[PDB]
């Protein structure tokens, strides 16, 4: 909490009181040379992490996502997944591409195999999120059971029973009271200190604080439309834009299963829709006295994130 | 505060019986001669706290729909299979379905008095 | 019956809290069909007299070997049967399912380990004296007979009859450690014969303990033939709760792994409303679990689902 | 993302610098029953502004211990009352947002001049 990062890309000195270091690093970026080598190399790799992540500039002065499951490039994971996954690293995103395409006992095995092989993990951040993602493949195979063996039966008539039941007997033996809460308390003391930024996607609702600033964004966008005030700076409707464009790219790029929960659904549909209420309100603004278009990235999470239902609501407001 | 049987159309047998949650009757109007009154209608009928009866499950593993309150009977209603798994596990499974109108009939829902 | 039903309060109580430690003995790692000590000491016995027990020729066998052989020989034997590696059986599932605060294993093979960081739950494995100075987490799998993480020699596990005399000498803080465990929480012994060694020498240790100062540790017995009365209270009385698990279910004796199932199904299952089924007892479970909610002069009607797990 | 200068309107010293981040003109028609003769044309204009990170200035600050808007086109209001509602939040708090309402002398009748 030394410092304030907003979603524009701008640091905010916030409670550091002792020498701002990002403060003179910024300007440290913008005479170098006289750095150590070392201390050069790692500045160089600072200097990519920060600009790659939109960390740009301090406070005083569009989105590509990355990943085959988002574009549904469902053959291409198919390919990835048949070629031999050369490292852990290429096994975990494989894993996350077996579960994307159905295959949720294929994927649930090669985490548990994963997670079996991390031992020697130099940092453990695989392992942590190959716990998460397991658990998350556990859920899924459960409520889809579930649903099969209800509405499944009314839905296609027959009984699909695509998981075989040592299987299932198996993942309900091995994920027997796992609370997923603990998981992150559950780790080396070391993991901990280093990826403090990880702990949120431990808890079983980790969008509850990106599902209240949305609320918050929302309530602010809605007075401002129903007041009829103009804003200047960066607009709440820009900060929810950027909020849920980081959302989709941290969950999209990391290969984590939680971005095919409904939550994620639910809080990607109330994202947007508010950005395109917005807009329409913006064009059928009236003058006084004294634009939003969809791109390619909007017309895939309008799909994917959006119930027909929701659709229809959407085009009657 | 209702009730809604979902029974099967040619044995009718009843797969189940729930209570009605949220219903949506939505008809409204490119598609000199004789006016047809063409409309396009639609009803959809969300339910709740639906448990399969023991008879017709143990036999699987066209419908109608009888919600009771005054007296409605939606005749070929197609249940809607939109599966979404939510983080929080899970609490009771929610139905929607759809009522269907065939050509010949022509008649989607019916209420009785 | 209500002995052993109460067993299983007190063993789900202690787990729900984090109070619960579980000493897995050899058996455990037995059902992963890992090499028994019976073998390795048929092995010795073969080789030092050519051709092929009790606790004292348990030590002994190796004993004799270690000084005749030379140390070389004994290691060279001692990884030609260890070494080989085994999957871990779904009676490390179970224990790992109770969340126990620590476990205590006189095993040397690292299948108990591997099961830890299979469920995701990071146990700072102790098998040796400098372990437990630098051991960062605060869940401890202590190895009381060494371990071959280091090495395959015989030096790094307790094996043999003087290892097994010098263990206090040599083991310092493991032993300490072990027994502030004992102390503090709930123990629970599975995988361990009733007359072990490692198990009397608990018992002799807590005979020194002041009088109810300390919990009983239980033992889950999953000997193939029924438990004799006499012995059961022989070792009642001596600091133990024996839970049965040829009693609990009649199963033929050459297989095992159904015991052990039995014995941690009845635990994972058990829940404290498991067992009340008496009318007035349902009122004191309710009581219990709504009393100390009298001190707030409202509660959310939503948050109740807490109180009642 | 445009800069609003606070004046203390009897001379020129600055109350306080801040960026302009909402402002709302809801300038319409009153009530009509309660309030043949020649028109007068009444209104209930009414102008309100809000700044993001406003930092009062040191020298201000020091002898503290009417008011005049000049938002940079440049539009002034030459008196602005600020709205000191301040309410608090359990999220440790840091954006400090100052409201303030532009008012209208009676003489002059007029509340903010806009000019190019
Ligand atoms: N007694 C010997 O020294 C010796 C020599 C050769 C073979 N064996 C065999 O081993 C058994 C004795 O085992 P021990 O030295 O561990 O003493 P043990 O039988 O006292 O050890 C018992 C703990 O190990 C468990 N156990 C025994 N057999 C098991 C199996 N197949 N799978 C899982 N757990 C088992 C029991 O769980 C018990 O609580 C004998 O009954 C015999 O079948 C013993």
């Amino acid at each position: 909490y030394d410092y304030h990062f907003e979603v524009n890309g701008t640091v905010v000195r916030h409670k550091n009181k002792g020498f701002g270091y990002m403060e003179r690093f910024f300007e440290l970026k913008e005479e170098r040379s006289k750095l150590s080598k070392k201390q050069y190399e790692r500045f160089n790799a600072l200097f990519n992490f920060f600009e790659k992540n939109g960390v740009i500039c301090m406070a005083k002065d569009s989105i590509e996502i990355n990943s085959l499951a988002y574009h549904g490039k469902y053959d291409v994971m198919k390919k990835f997944i048949e070629e031999q996954s050369v490292s852990i690293e290429d096994d975990y995103k494989k894993a996350f591409f077996l579960a994307c395409l159905g295959r949720w006992e294929e994927s649930y095995d090669l985490y548990s195999n994963i997670i079996l092989n991390s031992i020697d993990e130099s940092n453990g951040c695989v392992y942590y999120l190959s716990q998460i993602n397991r658990y998350r493949i556990y859920q899924s195979i459960t409520q889809a059971v579930t649903q099969f063996n209800g509405l499944g039966l009314l839905t296609f008539g027959r009984h699909y029973k695509p998981f075989t039941d040592e299987f299932l007997a198996r993942i309900e033996r091995e994920m027997t009271n796992f609370n997923i809460d603990d998981l992150f308390n559950g780790m080396p003391f070391e993991f901990q200190k280093k990826y403090k930024i990880l702990e949120f996607l431990s808890d079983n609702q980790f969008l509850y604080d990106d599902t209240v600033k949305l609320f918050e964004l929302t309530n602010k966008v809605r007075s401002e439309m129903s007041e009829g005030s103009y804003s200047f700076g960066m607009s709440s409707d820009i900060v929810v834009l950027l909020r849920l464009y980081d959302n989709l790219r941290f969950l999209y790029e990391n290969c984590l299963w939680s971005v095919s929960f409904h939550e994620f659904h639910q809080y990607i549909r109330n994202s947007m829709s508010l950005l395109i209420e917005k807009a329409e309100y913006e064009r059928t603004r009236d003058i006084d006295e004294l634009g939003f278009f969809m791109e390619y990235y909007d017309f895939v999470n309008i799909s994917r994130h959006f119930k027909i239902d929701d659709i229809k609501n959407l085009e009657r407001s | 505060t209702a009730d809604v049987y979902f029974k099967r159309k040619s044995d009718g047998k009843l797969v189940f019986t729930a209570e009605a949650q949220t219903a949506s009757f939505s008809q409204a109007i490119l598609r000199k001669p004789l006016y047809i009154l063409k409309s396009e209608k639609e009803i959809n009928l969300t339910v709740k706290n639906a448990f399969f009866d023991l008879e017709w499950l143990a036999m699987t593993q066209r419908y109608e729909v009888e919600y009771r309150t005054i007296y409605i009977q939606f005749p070929n209603v197609s249940p809607s299979g939109e599966f979404e798994m939510s983080l929080e596990n899970g609490l009771a499974p929610e139905i929607k379905f759809e009522a269907l109108a065939d050509t010949d009939t022509d008649e989607m829902a019916v209420v009785i008095e | 019956d209500n002995n052993v039903v109460e067993c299983i309060k007190e063993i789900t109580e202690s787990s729900r809290n984090g109070k619960l430690v579980f000493f897995v003995g050899a058996g455990v790692s037995t059902l992963s069909d890992y090499p028994q000590w019976w073998r390795l000491v048929d092995k010795y016995h073969e080789e030092l007299y050519g051709s092929p027990y009790s606790s004292d020729e348990y030590l002994r066998i190796p004993q004799i070997f270690y000084n005749v052989k030379g140390e070389m020989a004994f290691d060279g034997i001692l990884k030609d049967f260890f070494q080989v590696d085994k999957p871990t059986n779904p009676i490390h599932d179970k224990i790992l399912a109770m969340n126990p605060a620590h476990v205590i294993t006189t095993n040397y093979d690292n299948l108990i380990d591997t099961a830890c960081w299979k469920r995701g739950k990071y146990f700072s494995v102790i098998s040796a004296e400098e372990d437990v100075a630098n051991a960062t987490s605060s869940r401890y799998l202590l190895k009381v007979a060494g371990d071959f993480r280091k090495g395959f020699k015989g030096e790094n596990v307790v094996l043999k009859e003087d290892d097994y005399l010098n263990y206090d000498q040599n083991y310092p803080l493991i032993s300490n450690l072990m027994k502030t465990i004992i102390a503090t929480h709930t123990i629970v012994f599975i995988g361990y014969g009733l007359g072990d060694y490692n198990i009397n020498m608990l018992l002799n240790w807590v005979r020194k303990l002041q009088k109810d100062s300390f919990h009983k540790p239980f033992f889950i017995r999953t000997d193939p033939s029924p438990i004799e009365n006499e012995t059961l209270i022989y070792y009642e009385n001596k600091g133990l709760r024996i839970i049965d698990a040829a009693s609990l279910i009649d199963s033929n004796e050459y297989d095992y792994l159904e015991r052990y199932s039995a014995v941690m199904d009845l635990l994972i299952e058990s829940q404290e409303n498991k067992f009340i089924t008496k009318d007035d007892e349902v009122i004191d479970y309710i009581y219990g679990k709504i009393s100390p909610l009298f001190a707030l002069q409202y509660i959310r009607k939503i948050d109740l689902k807490h109180v009642f797990e």
